[PDB]
């Protein structure tokens, strides 16, 4: 007898599976995606964007800024020692 | 998701073919009924003729 009409009806496979949710996510995310992100920090300029760039970038974490930062406070109180003495 | 989609694509055309084909077949059986009544009339006639 005469075949039923379901095989030629589709209209809820688009909620029917899980990658639909991911699809509607990644059509927004990827379509308006940039090839590369914006920045790993770069502001501190006054001849100190260089200080941050050399020391406090993702390029390295090394003891050089620590030494520098320590020395600033040492220079304050060391001069003040002779202001107190 | 593409995999899911692809199955349905091939189905969409071909299913319309079977849908038609099935109904086409049903028409053929109608004509087969005409044959069936012919078959009967002959059988009955042969049987009486055998009795004679």
């Amino acid at each position: 007898v005469s075949t039923l009409i379901p095989p030629k009806v589709v209209s809820s496979k688009n909620i029917g599976s899980a990658p639909n949710a991911k699809r509607i996510a990644n059509v927004v995310h990827f379509y308006k995606s940039l090839p590369q992100g914006p920045a790993p920090a770069i502001k501190a300029n006054t001849r100190l964007a260089r200080y941050k760039a050399k020391y406090f970038d993702g390029d390295n974490a090394s003891g050089k800024p620590l030494w520098h930062f320590a020395l600033g406070i040492i220079a304050f109180g060391y001069s003040m020692e002779y202001y107190f003495h | 998701r593409i995999d899911s989609v692809s199955q349905l694509q091939n189905v969409a055309e071909t299913t319309k073919v079977l849908f038609d084909v099935s109904k086409e077949t049903v028409e053929l059986e109608s004509e087969a009924f005409e044959l069936k009544q012919k078959v009967e009339l002959a059988h009955e006639a042969k049987a009486v003729l055998d009795s004679w």
